[PDB]
């Protein structure tokens, strides 16, 4: 129940650090922001918030939201990337725009790698995603 | 046998023969040529190759063939007429670089198979085999 | 005028320059007692240790840990004979092991046969260690016996 | 003395014998190669080791491969 | 015989090959089969003489690449003056450049940067700067922000100009071969005309610009009742006001009275007392003497009138006993190689700059500069790192000169060919200089360093112990101290106060004290003759064994860029003219590290500080140089680990960037020894690792993932160390300085 | 089934493209150990270092391949 | 010593016998109660001989009689 982690509310190192807050953007009142959206959280002994990571709810917020964003741009990354380096194999030239990117196939491969969730699973059912292990190069033993 | 040769004229330099060359072996390497020109010598610095025959010794085999592909490369008369020889200091002379008298990247009938494995070299046997034995795993 | 030649020989790795082999430097290292032509072993040793234990009490003397004391002259004398020890075991190892012919260069195209042989490095080592502590013996006689001599009071105020 | 074998897997392209800096390697002719030669390393005792051979050759993995072993003054390439 | 003769349209002017990378190279030409393809695209982009055989070409594409260089300078040196005019302080530091710190940089506040907006005075925030460019353009006559901002469009102005200049150079009127070949007439007009009419404007700027208005800023007045400096001549009864021997005409100049022009053009030697820097007159008097001077070198040269030298009856004359045939041959050198002729300028130029380090600190040219410790520390050490980089590059460029732009054929029996038949003789008695000043120059520290942890204080080389004073250097400055009436009778005072003198002081901070050197100064000057005599070391060697060794005697034909010969004759790694310029990057940063650690602690203990008012000064550290920079626990104690108190302590104040860049360094040098230490092998074989896990899953790259090369490994490891290293050296030296300063 | 123009897998385990597949340029008919001339999309790690290029083709035999 | 106050007593490694100490070194290693340069035990096997029985230096000299007839019986 981490009861050695108290809410930065209730915690009374927390509130004297949150006075002094400074300033970080132009806004002038972007301390008392901060010190009210770090209110939230939990706080230690220091008086500084602490994320807990395992997943709960009322601290997903911690790593849960953060790292399925993460996950989907990612993949949204990787996704694309991949495309675009299995569209430019099979036409013959492929180290000249492997070097010289070929924009107008890329703006494609980007704007439509929203949907890069359902893609990959749809290349992980049909087989077409993972290579086999015979058609593959080998070091030797 | 005997060197019958004329050394370039060199000023002296530091890099040639040091103590071992009178003691271990020194080499030497002889070459004809129909002009006077400049070279550079792999002991340092640049002699002059003087009209007709020539001598000069060497520390290192290596230093020889250094010299001998700056006489055919590099030269417009292209001289391949250098012969290479290994001087030890009991006198004895051995011939060395154009054994055959033909340059070694030329095949020539005569030359017997030496280092030749009739298998290929990822069928060689492992060295697990070959424990507790002078034999390695390249014979 | 070329006054830097070769020793007669260009394609030997060295050059005859006035500092190497001209006229001063050929005598005075042939006539040094290592390359003198008539002294035998027992005697080129006898004179380079007597040198050496000479000028070897001049660093342990007056640069000590006892340079303070009056103990340090005795300290000094000490040091110069455990380094003379030293140096004569090393000599006696090194002709142990086995001796070549000493190098033959420009400026000596002479070297001593007498020193091509083990046993006559073994005469050698045992002159340089006769010499070395008569010699050092005697730099510390000459320096104790005045028991101030103001050259010595020369570098050590250098040597504070 | 470096062992400098040649295997069959060679081309006969006499880049290994042009490449060697001290006349180890030589061509002798072979009827199994379509250039009609392969190398061969008579005067092995003069490798320094230096694979400027292995370097120049053109097959997949070398068919001239160098094995360092008991190092001499020739080995060593040593002047001195 | 020098006349001007170009090629008209040479080369295109065409987008077509920008879309092509690695046309200028045959080999790059092929397509990027592999990544070393990048790596080499970079690599060989700028080596012209690799590109083409034509040295017409190559000439071309150096003199064209000159133009885009100075463009690129000018850009900076715009963006330098429009900070100044719109992003500083410069008109609140004129009003008290006592207690306002320069500054030229805000920092944006998006995220929590807006602290490293320093409080530095009259109402402004920013970053503290230490370039140097407020007290130069105070000694320019700069009062203004328009005058600065002036000076920035003038400055985007000519780099366009530069820009055009080398598009037309290249593209629309190209020299020929022959146009470079009369180095006469270009030594001609680079003495005369660029230095000397380059120093004889800036002698007539400070005539009448620079010393009016600072004489009026050292007289009291503010600046913005200072009057512009066009009204000065526009007006010479202003001008003539102050400084009376304007009111007589330029006559007494061309009748040889120039003793009347005696008040302005002064040889008084010394630092003003009002601002710490030199005398404004004996800078004009000054350029306007090396004006004379090198308008009359100018004029040596033979060009097109009979009258001058060749340069090459100069080299064919000197010619000796010892050395025999001379200088001939060396004319053709360095009127045919470009590698040469960098290896010279970039040596002098490197040495240039060192001389400049060493000259800025001790006789400060700008008023508020020796206030001012930061700027002085900066400069310094700035000048230093550039100096010796370009040192090291110098060695460089000789060796790429040895293999790849020396001829033997013209080189018979001069002094090139002699260097090479007795570098042995050289190379060895260097290395035997090297180990006996390692010895005796660090060797004194460690015996310092054991007598003092074994409890004896009167066993060390100190001044209460054994003394080590250096005698020469005291002698010398015995001799500049009374140079002044003595040897120099018309001088008021030395050319500096280190020599001795007085306690020059300004506000309440020291501008310089005397110098004193005693056993650590000896110590320390041993220490960088050593590392100076080891850099020469590994880059001479370098140089005389770029062609040849007894180790690998063709070596000319394996290039001057290559990694090694193979493992054979015992493993011949690191043979290459190159890395002995990647050792000799070690062991520069060894030589200035120990170099800028030297003047940031005998110049804060001894020189810099507060002056009592009873008259005592009061240095910064407190005078420790004289008994624990003796010891390698000395340095590291009193002068790493304490005065690194400040970089550690920075966090959460306006100095916190410092204590980052202070860390980033750290990581950087951390991060250089992977590829130092490591080898190609074991990161190609990890590679062919990650290349099969792409090719399960479809991800085969076109361009094959090589490891970086073994000399590209070298390189980023030493690039590597250098930035790490001294990022991490300015941090701390920045940090400390704006917190004791 | 070796002819010019087919894609084929090699079986050499050493090769650089040990289980890839490259296209036959050239098959020799004399009796030659190796007669199967087989270029390669990729190129190997042949060459000094820092050289951007490499072979791309080998001799082969025919049980060290197989047909696609 | 050191079994009486095991908190306070610094447990004794060996002496030093150096040639190269001056009087500030002899002074400055004149530690744990000793009257001679001694380097203070870090391995802390005093703990371990404490716990283990050990408890004057006789039972630690036969001890180390033991070992050695121990290490010439291997
Ligand atoms: C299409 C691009 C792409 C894809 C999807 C992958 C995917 C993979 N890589 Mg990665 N990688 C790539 C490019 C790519 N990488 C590049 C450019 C580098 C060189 C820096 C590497 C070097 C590399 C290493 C060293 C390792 C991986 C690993 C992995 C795996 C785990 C993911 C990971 O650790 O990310 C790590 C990703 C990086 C370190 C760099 C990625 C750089 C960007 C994000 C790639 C996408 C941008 C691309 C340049 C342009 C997209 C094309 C666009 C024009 C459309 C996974 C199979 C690991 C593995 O084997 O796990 C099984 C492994 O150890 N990769
Ligand atoms: C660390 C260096 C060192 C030191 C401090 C000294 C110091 C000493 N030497 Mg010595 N010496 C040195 C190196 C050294 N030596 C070397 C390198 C040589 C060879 C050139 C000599 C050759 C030498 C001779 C020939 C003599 C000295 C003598 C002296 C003593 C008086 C010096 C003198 O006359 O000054 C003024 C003093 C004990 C004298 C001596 O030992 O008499 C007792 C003397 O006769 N030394
Ligand atoms: C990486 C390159 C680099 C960088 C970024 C800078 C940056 C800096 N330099 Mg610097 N400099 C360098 C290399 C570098 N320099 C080199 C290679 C030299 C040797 C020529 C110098 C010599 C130099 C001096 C002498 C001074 C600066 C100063 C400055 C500072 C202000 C810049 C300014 O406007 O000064 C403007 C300064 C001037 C216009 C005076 C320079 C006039 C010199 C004496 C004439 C040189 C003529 C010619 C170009 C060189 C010919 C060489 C000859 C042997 C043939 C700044 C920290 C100044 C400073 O520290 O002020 C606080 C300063 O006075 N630098
Ligand atoms: C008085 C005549 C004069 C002047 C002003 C200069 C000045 C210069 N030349 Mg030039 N040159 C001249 C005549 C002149 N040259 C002659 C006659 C020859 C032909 C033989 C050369 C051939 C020559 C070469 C081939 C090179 C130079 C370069 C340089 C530049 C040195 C870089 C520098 O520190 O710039 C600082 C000084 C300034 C920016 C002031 C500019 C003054 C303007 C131009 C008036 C500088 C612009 C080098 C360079 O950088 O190329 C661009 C270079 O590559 N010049
Ligand atoms: C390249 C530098 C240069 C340039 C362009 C100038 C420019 C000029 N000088 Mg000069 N001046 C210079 C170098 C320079 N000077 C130096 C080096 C000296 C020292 C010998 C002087 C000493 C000086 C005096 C004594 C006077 C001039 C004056 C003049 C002006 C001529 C008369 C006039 O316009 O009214 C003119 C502004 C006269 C003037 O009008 O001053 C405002 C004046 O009386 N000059
Ligand atoms: C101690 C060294 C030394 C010696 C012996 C010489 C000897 C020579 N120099 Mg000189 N010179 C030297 C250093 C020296 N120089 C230095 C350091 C410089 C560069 C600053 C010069 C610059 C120089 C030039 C420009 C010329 C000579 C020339 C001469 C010759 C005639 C003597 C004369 O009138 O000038 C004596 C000058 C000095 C002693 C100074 C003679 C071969 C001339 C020549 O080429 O003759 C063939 C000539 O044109 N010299
Ligand atoms: C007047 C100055 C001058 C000039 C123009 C030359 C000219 C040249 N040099 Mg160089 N050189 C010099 C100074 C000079 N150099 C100095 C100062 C060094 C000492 C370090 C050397 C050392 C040197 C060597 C060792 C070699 C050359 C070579 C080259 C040639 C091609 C350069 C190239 O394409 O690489 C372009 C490469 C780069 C631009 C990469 C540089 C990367 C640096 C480390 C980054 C810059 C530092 C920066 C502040 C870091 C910020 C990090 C941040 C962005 C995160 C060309 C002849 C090469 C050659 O001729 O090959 C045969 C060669 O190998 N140079
Ligand atoms: C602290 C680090 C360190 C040390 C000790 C050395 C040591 C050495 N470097 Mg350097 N170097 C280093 C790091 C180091 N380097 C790294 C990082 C690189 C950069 C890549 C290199 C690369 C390098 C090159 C490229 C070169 C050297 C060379 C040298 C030598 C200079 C000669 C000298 O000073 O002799 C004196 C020795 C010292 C000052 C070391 C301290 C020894 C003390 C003073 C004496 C104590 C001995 C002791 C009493 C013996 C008795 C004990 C007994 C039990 C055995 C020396 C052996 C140069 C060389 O060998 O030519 C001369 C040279 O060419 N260095
Ligand atoms: C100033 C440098 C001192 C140079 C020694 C002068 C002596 C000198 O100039 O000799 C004079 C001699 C000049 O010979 P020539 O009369 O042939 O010279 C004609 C010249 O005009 C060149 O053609 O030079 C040599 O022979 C080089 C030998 C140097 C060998 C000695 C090594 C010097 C390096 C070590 C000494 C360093 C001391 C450095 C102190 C800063
Ligand atoms: C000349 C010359 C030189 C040299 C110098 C020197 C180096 C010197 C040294 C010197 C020395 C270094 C000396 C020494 C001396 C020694 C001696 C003098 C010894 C003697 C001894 C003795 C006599 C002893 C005895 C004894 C014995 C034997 C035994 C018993 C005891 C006794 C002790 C008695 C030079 C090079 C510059 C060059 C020029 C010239
Ligand atoms: S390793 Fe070097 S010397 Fe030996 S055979 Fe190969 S190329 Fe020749
Ligand atoms: S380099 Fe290799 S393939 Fe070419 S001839 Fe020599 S061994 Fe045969
Ligand atoms: S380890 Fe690397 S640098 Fe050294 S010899 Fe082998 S390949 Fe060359």
């Amino acid at each position: 129940d981490l009861s050695h982690l108290t809410p930065c509310s209730e915690s009374p190192a927390y509130q004297a650090k949150a006075k002094s807050f400074r300033n970080t953007t132009s806004d002038p009142e972007s301390g008392q922001k901060r010190a009210e959206s770090y209110a939230e959280a939990l706080c230690g002994p220091e008086g500084y918030p602490h994320l807990v990571v395992d997943g709960r709810l009322d601290h997903a917020g911690d790593f849960i939201i953060p790292g399925l964003l993460f996950l989907y741009v990612a993949g949204w990354i990787g996704w694309v990337g991949r495309s675009y380096l299995i569209a430019i194999r099979e036409e013959k030239d492929t180290e000249m725009k492997e070097i010289i990117i070929d924009v107008p196939l890329a703006i494609n491969k980007m704007l439509f790698g929203f949907m890069w969730p359902l893609q990959a699973f749809g290349e992980f059912t049909s087989g077409k995603l993972t290579v086999k292990d015979s058609e593959i190069p080998v070091s030797p033993r | 046998i005997q060197l019958t040769g004329t050394m370039p004229k060199f000023g002296g330099s530091t890099g040639g023969l040091l103590s071992a060359a009178d003691r271990e072996e020194k080499y030497a390497i002889t070459w004809t040529s129909k002009t006077e020109q400049v070279f550079e010598m792999p002991t340092g610095g640049a002699a002059i190759m003087n009209e007709g025959e020539n001598l000069l010794y060497f520390a290192r085999k290596e230093q020889c063939l250094a010299l001998g592909t700056q006489l055919r490369t590099k030269f417009k008369p292209k001289i391949e007429d250098y012969k290479i020889y290994r001087i030890y200091p009991t006198g004895e002379t051995q011939y060395l670089h154009p054994a055959d008298g033909v340059f070694p990247e030329k095949v020539n009938e005569g030359r017997e198979f030496h280092g030749k494995k009739d298998r290929n070299i990822g069928k060689n046997p492992e060295p697990v085999t070959l424990k507790f034995s002078g034999k390695t795993p390249y014979d | 005028i070329d006054v830097v030649n070769h020793g007669g020989d260009p394609q030997v790795g060295n050059l005859s320059t006035p500092i190497n082999g001209s006229a001063f430097t050929k005598a005075f290292i042939n006539a040094l007692p290592a390359y003198r032509k008539g002294l035998s072993p027992n005697r080129r040793g006898l004179e380079v240790g007597m040198a050496h234990g000479y000028l070897l009490y001049g660093p342990f003397a007056v640069l000590g840990p006892l340079r303070l004391t009056e103990y340090g002259p005795t300290a000094g004398l000490l040091a110069t004979i455990g380094l003379v020890s030293i140096l004569t075991i090393c000599l006696s190892i090194y002709g142990a092991v086995g001796v070549s012919k000493p190098t033959e260069t420009l400026t000596t195209p002479e070297v001593p046969m007498d020193l091509a042989t083990k046993e006559g490095w073994s005469e050698f080592a045992g002159g340089f260690l006769l010499g070395g502590c008569g010699g050092a013996f005697f730099a510390f006689f000459l320096c104790q016996t005045p028991h101030l001599q103001p050259l010595i009071e020369v570098a050590s105020n250098i040597w504070s | 003395s470096h062992s400098v074998k040649i295997y069959d897997t060679c081309i006969g392209c006499t880049q290994c014998v042009r490449a060697c800096p001290l006349d180890v390697l030589e061509m002798v002719p072979w009827d199994g190669c379509k250039a009609g030669q392969i190398a061969s390393s008579p005067r092995t005792e003069d490798c320094v080791g230096c694979k400027r051979c292995e370097t120049a050759c053109p097959t997949d993995f070398l068919s001239i491969r160098v094995y360092l072993g008991a190092e001499t003054t020739r080995s060593m390439g040593l002047a001195y | 015989k020098a006349k001007v003769i170009v090629d008209k349209d040479p080369v295109p002017t065409s987008f077509e090959k920008w879309g092509k990378p690695g046309h200028f190279d045959r080999t790059l030409a092929r397509g990027p089969k592999t990544t070393t393809w990048i790596w080499n695209l970079h690599a060989d982009a700028h080596d012209f003489d690799s590109q083409t055989s034509d040295l017409e070409d190559i000439s071309r594409k150096i003199f064209s690449a000159h133009f885009g260089h100075l463009a690129v300078v000018f850009v900076w040196l715009s963006g330098m003056y429009f900070h100044g005019a719109k992003f500083s302080n410069y008109s609140a530091w004129l009003a008290d450049p006592l207690n306002i710190k320069p500054s030229a940089q805000v920092v944006w506040p998006v995220v929590g940067q807006d602290i490293l907006n320093a409080d530095v005075g009259g109402g402004f925030h920013g970053i503290q700067i230490t370039s140097g460019f407020f007290q130069l353009w105070r000694a320019s006559g700069i009062t203004n922000e328009y005058q600065l901002y002036c000076t920035a469009i003038g400055g985007l102005v000519m780099a366009g100009l530069m820009l055009f200049a080398g598009w037309f150079h290249y593209h629309k009127a190209a020299p020929k071969l022959e146009w470079f070949q009369n180095v006469e007439s270009m030594m001609n007009h680079h003495l005369a005309g660029l230095l000397g009419l380059g120093s004889l404007g800036w002698a007539g700027h400070q005539i009448h610009v620079s010393l009016p208005i600072n004489k009026l800023l050292d007289a009291g007045v503010a600046p913005n009742e200072i009057p512009l400096p066009h009204e000065f001549i526009l007006d010479p009864a202003k001008m003539a006001e102050l400084y009376p021997s304007f009111a007589q005409g330029l006559t007494p100049f061309f009748t040889l009275n120039w003793g009347v022009y005696s008040d302005f053009l002064t040889f008084k030697g010394g630092l003003n007392p009002v601002t710490g820097g030199l005398w404004l007159s004996d800078t004009a008097h000054h350029h306007l003497a090396i004006a004379v001077l090198f308008i009359i070198a100018g004029h040596m040269y033979r060009t097109n009138w009979g009258i001058g030298h060749n340069m090459k009856e100069i080299l064919e004359g000197h010619k000796g006993p010892f050395t025999g045939e001379g200088h001939k041959g060396l004319y053709e050198i360095l009127t045919t190689s470009w590698h040469a002729q960098l290896a010279i300028n970039l040596a002098l130029l490197g040495s240039l700059t060192i001389i400049v380090a060493q000259h800025m600190y001790a006789m400060p040219p700008y008023p508020y500069l020796a206030t001012d410790y930061g700027t002085q520390l900066s400069i310094f050490t700035h000048h230093m790192w550039i100096g010796g980089f370009l040192i090291v590059g110098a060695g460089a460029h000789a060796s790429i000169f040895m293999v790849r732009d020396y001829d033997p054929a013209k080189n018979v029996n001069n002094l090139l060919d002699r260097v090479l038949r007795h570098r042995d003789a050289i190379i060895s008695h260097l290395n035997w200089v090297c180990i006996w000043l390692g010895f005796h120059s660090f060797g004194l520290y460690i015996h310092n360093d054991t007598m003092r942890a074994l409890g004896r204080p009167q066993d060390m080389f100190s001044d209460s112990a054994i003394q080590l004073q250096p005698v020469f250097a005291q002698w010398i400055q015995g001799l500049h101290a009374a140079a002044a009436g003595a040897t120099a009778p018309f001088a008021s005072a030395g050319v500096s106060p280190v020599f001795g003198g007085e306690v020059v002081a300004v506000g309440g901070k020291v501008a310089m004290m005397p110098i004193t050197l005693g056993t650590a100064d000896f110590m320390v000057h041993h220490i960088h003759a050593f590392t100076i005599h080891v850099t020469v070391l590994i880059l001479l060697k370098g140089v005389l064994y770029s062609r040849s060794s007894r180790l690998i005697p063709d070596k000319a034909e394996l290039g001057f860029r290559f990694p090694c010969d193979g493992p054979g004759r015992g493993g011949t790694c690191q043979v290459s003219g190159w890395d002995h310029v990647f050792l000799g990057l070690f062991w520069m940063y060894n030589s200035l590290s120990i170099v800028i650690f030297h003047f940031s602690w005998k110049m804060q203990s001894d020189v810099w500080g507060t002056v009592l008012p009873d008259g005592s000064v009061s240095h910064i550290t407190g005078g420790n140089f004289a008994q624990s920079a003796i010891t390698i626990n000395g340095w590291l104690r009193d002068f790493l680990w304490a005065q690194a108190a400040n970089v550690i302590n920075s966090y959460g104040s306006a100095l916190s960037a410092y204590g980052i860049m202070f860390l980033a360094g750290h990581f950087v040098f951390a991060f250089s020894l992977m590829f130092l230490f490591s080898g190609r092998g074991y990161w190609q074989e990890l590679i062919e690792s990650i290349v099969w896990a792409h090719n399960k899953l479809k991800l085969a790259p076109a361009i094959q993932p090589r490891a970086l090369s073994i000399v590209q490994g070298r390189a980023v490891g030493v690039a590597h160390y250098l930035l790490g290293g001294i990022v991490t050296t300015w941090a701390f030296f920045l940090c400390r300085i704006l917190s004791v300063g | 089934a070796i002819q010019r123009g087919s894609k084929v897998r090699i079986l050499r385990k050493e090769s650089y493209w040990y289980k890839d597949v490259g296209t036959v340029a050239s098959v020799d008919k004399s009796g030659i150990l190796y007669p199967v001339i087989v270029r390669f999309d990729k190129v190997n790690y042949n060459g000094f270092s820092g050289s951007a290029t490499g072979v791309n083709t080998n001799n082969f035999a025919e049980h060290e391949l197989e047909e696609v | 010593q050191w079994i009486k106050d095991p908190l306070n007593v610094r447990p004794i490694a060996h002496a030093i016998w150096d040639p190269h100490f001056g009087q500030g070194a002899v002074d400055a290693f004149t530690q744990a109660g000793a009257s001679s340069p001694v380097n203070v035990a870090y391995s802390g096997v005093y703990h371990w001989f404490y716990t283990i029985g050990m408890t004057n230096n006789q039972d630690l000299y036969q001890g180390a009689v033991f070992l050695l007839i121990l290490s010439a019986l291997f």
